[PDB]
């Protein structure tokens, strides 16, 4: 629901400040960590809601290599569901592989969506 | 006028309170680059800026009521504009930031370049005439003059070649801006403040185009369904573009819609002189039915043929009409018409359709 | 330079000199097409029009300009060679009766009903021409510009002769140029080479709007054209620019070009949600007492064709409400450009002004438009929205693919809420 | 085009905003009518 | 031996025990006709009987086991068929019942012959190779032998046109019978009584192909997508079959998959000797990459040149080996490989694909 | 149900003989202009029952011509029927153009799929 744009804007809201930055970035990462999301073979763009305009359109813009590499993602983390099993810390995604591939394109979508709201609104 | 990036400056007054305005990149047409990479660079200019995205320039230009445009030609790629003469500063900004920082998304090259060119070519070869003019200027011209007009799959294009075609490309030399409906000074000091001056005073590595070298006597021969078509082509000095073109004007042309011509009475005849910086391309086309064109070529190539002086006379003035119809701002044409004799033994021939029905050279 | 002259008969020469003309031309017309035709005689007016402009030029072109309402002949020619075009013309003009007489149509029908036959073959030209024929069917202007082939093959001299005697006349026929030429001298050329006889001006045969569907349903083209269109306001009308307007404010559109997913006109994004149109086209055809405003549209889906005309039939409800200023600015910028563009070319100035010297007696240059259009207001056009739109009846023309085209009553009804 | 049948004893002599007026009131007394059933019921 | 017809019968005995029975009409291939009637009459010709229905003989022919097909060569319309030599009576009778009688109903015409011959036509001239060799032979004779071996929609063909370029051929000397497995005597007698005899002694409006004309230096390019091709073709008289074949096995040639061989040294390359009654075509062919291709068909025609006559030598027996593997008996030929000096000089040039990176005939 | 070539059978084996057919062909005729489809502008082979695949197979062999003639005498069939009102004598089908013009395509369908059963069921 919450736009994309929306939560990248508060986000470089706090990064801004140290003064919060050094207090919740450590909080973020032991959370991100905490949600389970990465032992299963998944980045944070590929638990985004895909069922949206915005997010299908941003899904088909993108490249091939990485449309692959999440489709083998997804499905490895179906897999791992449905066995009730879970990578080992060897095989899980490490945190600085959590490059937030997809966040650019859909920020270009939800840009074009704005633009057009905007222009058409006046 | 000019700037200090050596960019062409041109402005006149126009009969309406209409400002025309196109930008002319010099060898940026489909004869420089790899096959096909005008087109889609024509596809992708307006599509994007560092100033403005397409979504906004594209609705604020039409708030305006003004027309862009952008076509490929083999000589140079046209940015046309079609604006009333108030909103001039806001067109040529925008054409500014079109020349440089285009954006070149690939999400746009796989949604709104690749689809449209596609189309566009699909559309434009469904007319068997057209499919003949581009397959006579790849015979006539072996390399540069005879790319294809248009992008077509047979020749892959990937987005980085474009972007790379563009920069050492649209240089300040390679460009001219020509205004009908616009004070040049006004003009001038709008583009010197926009975003032109910016540009590369000349190209790095600018594609440089190899002579025309003209290749007479060749002959091909191209399958289609549907309407037939049978083409001449003579390729001509720029020295000439004056007698073929009163030729042209005696036998009958495209930009003159006249029955009585000679050509004319023939159903589906049409003759036309391509014309480029370098060296042109003097076309009799015959379209329509196989059996139809298989006779209407060979009278047209006798009609172009045999055509008194004294009759040629005459078509002096439908010539000089021809080029002052033709000399459209985007396309501007110095031709002397001269009416001397115009030779025709060098022709190259094209047929297009039901090969079957269709001559050959040897037949005329 | 508008001036108009008045020989010492009653035509009138106006012309659009103006500096800066690529090339001049020169027209001579009278106001007999179609509309001035029946069925048993249609396709005259363009018959002999073609016979006059296909007489020998002295390095001139001859065209003929055929229309529902006017029809004459355009020399064009350089700047320079402008009197010999006109003196050529009034002779054209002078032995008309004479060149009809001894001419053999046979090559010229050929070439008129080649010529209507083609109109036929193109999709946009017959579901235009059949739609205009619908929308006033009984009346003479229903009857096609050019004629039919069954029409113009009984066609012959006396029937021509018959035509030009009755139109040919010099209080229904004007003399239109346009180019950097000298009025005068081109005005002194005519009066010393141009004598016609006198007539009275015919009168223009009425005809009135009939809401009515003619389908074409052709199931071997690839695409469905479609035109659907309501009485719009004609020339000599007050609102001939405020229909104009309203056109252009759902405008255009072509579902492969580079504009279409960044065009303004709310129809444009609506259709593309599931690629219902290919192509659509709103006008605002005039004529000199009635009008055609609608849109063309081709649609290349055979499932389609339902959705397209309820969404663009919904968005022309817009207009009586809902209409944004944002629209109706855009709407007037975007006519007022189209306006000037119709007039760039010699050519087409000629043919403008000899039409409203014809049909409505007096002309509007572009500052006048330009000032009309500038003061058209959202209401005005809300106005104009229910006058001639709002549960107004529609006339529905279509050729290819109609299958999925629903009927008159489904589509009229989304007319009105 | 062509010739199309004539219609001109089909044709309505009253106005052209008037009869879709009066179809306007016949329909909507036909929809109050079942409207008035309706609750009755 | 013959029948009154002047039917040509020929029978050999075979390997195994399948007979091999074949219908070799002499000139109702691709060169006679209207461009394509041969390959429409090769799906027709099994497609109904006067005899049979198409259902009931292709459910007995199976049942028998053998197998049946109908092959268009531009000399030559083949009626292959194959089955145990226990059931000879059959087929041969069903044989006269194709060649003559043959039903032509347009049920047939609309749905199993147009998108057959269509599907057929799609799949062959995907192969960038077979697409080029087809212009090649266009190019290199323009008329007959150059007459494209399948249907295209280019030339439309009428049902009627079919059934009468059925009749006026399939005359008794048009026609010969080749058999393996079989004994002639028996052939012949089942030939008799067959409808073979019932056919015309001698057509009386046979198309009568003419002089074939081969025409050289002439040059073709197909823009196509994905894979493409560059071919080199040499037209060469009969009397020369020899002295090609044994140098396309110098360098290596399809019929005969070899590495070591000078060509196969270059990916994608292969030479090939087209051979047909009254000329023939060989051809130099290089398939893949536009890049590669570029500079492979440039090595493959250096290598075809160049070409030691020491070293040809020793590619006659590889040339018999070539021949006697083509000699299958649709296609019988008679080629006495001699070794001599084979010139390339005066070669054809046609390229498919990416036509920017291809090169032009002036660059070999 | 009952198959074309049954019923084409059955009227050769009457007609075969005039005892037969000198009694039947009258009373044919005038049940067939009794019938009252030829006033609808309908020929007998517009009746059939399209809804088969023997019969929409005969009809898509059907030639272009025969196709349209169908397609617009189906088309004022319908338009009358609607409007309850009936060509007269002079617009009505004449008995001379029932030429039974389906009845060939019908024919050939029936004998391939009566070939393909009997092949099949040996």
């Amino acid at each position: 629901v919450q736009s994309m744009t929306s939560v990248v804007k508060a986000a470089n809201f706090i990064l801004a400040r140290p003064t919060l930055s050094k207090i919740i970035t450590p909080l973020a990462q032991k959370f991100t960590a905490y949600a389970g999301y990465r032992e299963m073979g998944l980045k944070f763009n590929d638990l985004l809601l895909e069922e949206t305009p915005i997010m299908q359109t941003a899904i088909k813009r993108l490249p091939s290599e990485l449309n692959y590499s999440r489709n083998f993602r997804i499905l490895t983390a179906h897999q791992l569901a449905l066995s009730h099993q879970l990578l080992p810390a060897e095989k899980a995604v490490k945190p600085e592989e959590d490059d937030n591939y997809l966040i650019p394109y859909i920020l270009e979508a939800e840009k074009e969506a704005f633009e057009k709201a905007e222009l058409d609104n006046i | 006028s000019s700037i200090p990036n050596s960019v062409k400056i041109a402005a006149k007054e126009s009969a309406t309170d209409l400002t025309k305005l196109s930008v002319i990149i010099n060898n940026a047409g489909s004869k420089t680059g790899k096959s096909g990479v005008s087109h889609l660079l024509s596809k992708f200019t307006f599509l994007n800026n560092g100033a403005k995205s397409a979504l906004r320039f594209t609705r604020e230009s039409e708030l305006l009521g003004g027309t862009f445009e952008s076509k490929v030609t083999r000589d140079a790629l046209i940015l046309n504009t079609t604006f009333l003469k108030q909103d001039l500063p806001y067109y040529v900004e925008a054409l500014g930031n079109v020349v440089s920082n285009t954006q070149f998304a690939p999400h746009e090259f796989n949604e709104i370049v690749l689809p449209t060119a596609n189309a566009e070519t699909k559309l434009a070869n469904a007319n068997p005439a057209f499919k003949g003019v581009e397959k006579l200027h790849e015979i006539t011209f072996r390399r540069g003059l005879g790319n294809p007009l248009f992008y077509n799959e047979s020749t892959p294009i990937k987005l980085e070649e474009v972007a790379q075609f563009s920069k050492e490309q649209f240089s300040g030399e390679n460009i001219s801006i020509v205004a009908e409906g616009a004070n040049e000074e006004d003009l001038t000091k709008f583009v010197s403040e926009s975003a032109f001056c910016y540009l590369p005073s000349s190209s790095s590595n600018g594609a440089k185009a190899l002579p025309t070298n003209t290749f007479t006597g060749q002959e091909a021969r191209v399958p289609s369904s549907g309407a037939s078509s049978a083409l001449i082509g003579i390729p001509v000095k720029p020295a000439d573009f004056g007698k073929y073109e009163v030729l042209s004007a005696a036998i009958g042309t495209s930009t003159l819609p006249s029955t009585s011509t000679p050509l004319a009475q023939i159903p589906g005849a049409t003759s036309h002189l391509y014309k480029y910086q370098d060296a042109g391309l003097f076309v009799i086309s015959v379209s329509g039915e196989a059996s139809q064109v298989a006779q209407g070529i060979k009278q047209a190539k006798s009609v172009a043929e045999s055509v008194s002086s004294s009759a040629l006379s005459e078509a002096v003035k439908a010539a000089e009409l021809s080029v002052a119809l033709q000399s459209t701002v985007d396309s501007p044409l110095n031709v002397k018409v001269v009416a001397e004799e115009a030779p025709i033994s060098k022709f190259n021939y094209v047929a297009v359709g039901d090969l079957d029905v269709l001559p050959y050279a040897d037949e005329l | 330079g508008v001036k108009y002259t008045t020989l010492s008969n009653g035509v009138t020469v106006a012309t659009e000199t103006n500096p800066a003309a690529k090339t001049s031309s020169v027209g001579l017309f009278f106001g007999a097409g179609s509309r001035s035709e029946h069925s048993h005689s249609n396709g005259i007016s363009a018959l002999t029009t073609n016979v006059l402009a296909s007489q020998s030029a002295k390095g001139s072109l001859l065209t003929a300009k055929n229309d529902r309402e006017f029809n004459g002949i355009i020399a064009q020619t350089t700047n320079d060679n402008i009197t010999e075009a006109g003196k050529l013309i009034a002779s054209i003009a002078s032995n008309a009766v004479d060149i009809v007489e001894k001419t053999d149509l046979t090559k010229h029908k050929q070439y008129l009903s080649a010529q209507a036959s083609a109109v036929e073959a193109d999709p946009k030209s017959k579901v235009l021409s059949h739609l205009y024929s619908s929308a006033f069917q009984g009346y003479s202007l229903a009857l096609p510009t050019l004629g039919t082939t069954e029409s113009v093959e009984n066609l012959e001299n006396q029937d021509s002769l018959r035509h030009l005697a009755k139109h040919l006349v010099n209080n229904n026929t004007v003399i239109a140029a346009s180019g950097n030429f000298d009025h005068d001298k081109l005005a002194d050329a005519i009066e010393a080479n141009l004598k016609i006889a006198e007539g009275v001006k015919p009168e223009i045969k009425p005809a009135s709007f009939l809401g009515s569907e003619v389908r074409m349903r052709d199931d071997t083209l690839p695409k469905a054209y479609i035109s659907i269109a309501v009485h719009g306001e004609g020339l000599n009308s007050p609102n001939y620019y405020l229909a104009k307007v309203a056109a252009a404010i759902y405008g255009d559109f072509y579902l492969h070009s580079t504009i279409a997913k960044f065009t303004s006109p709310k129809l444009a994004s609506i259709v593309q949600e599931y690629n219902i149109v290919e192509s659509y086209n709103h006008y605002s055809k005039s004529f000199s007492d009635t009008g055609i405003w609608g849109y063309y549209a081709e649609i290349a889906d055979k499932f389609t064709v339902d959705d397209f005309t309820h969404f663009s039939l919904k968005e022309w409800n817009r207009l009586s409400i809902s209409i944004s200023e944002a629209e109706v600015a855009r709407a007037k910028a975007q006519v007022k450009t189209a306006l000037a563009k119709e007039l760039a070319n010699s050519f087409a100035v000629t043919s403008d002004i000899a039409e409203k010297v014809l049909l409505v007696g007096h002309r509007q240059s572009l500052r006048e438009a330009f000032e009309k259009i500038d003061a058209i207001k959202v209401n005005d056009v809300k106005e104009w929205g229910k006058s001639k739109v709002w549960d107004r009846d529609i006339v529905i023309s279509g050729t290819g693919l109609i299958e999925d085209l629903l009927d008159y009553n489904r589509n009229r009804n989304e007319m009105a809420m | 085009n062509y010739q199309q049948p004539d219609y001109s004893s089909y044709l309505n002599n009253k106005s052209g905003q008037g009869s879709r007026n009066f179809t306007y009131f016949m329909v909507g007394s036909m929809g109050l009518l079942s409207a008035a059933g309706a609750k009755s019921t």
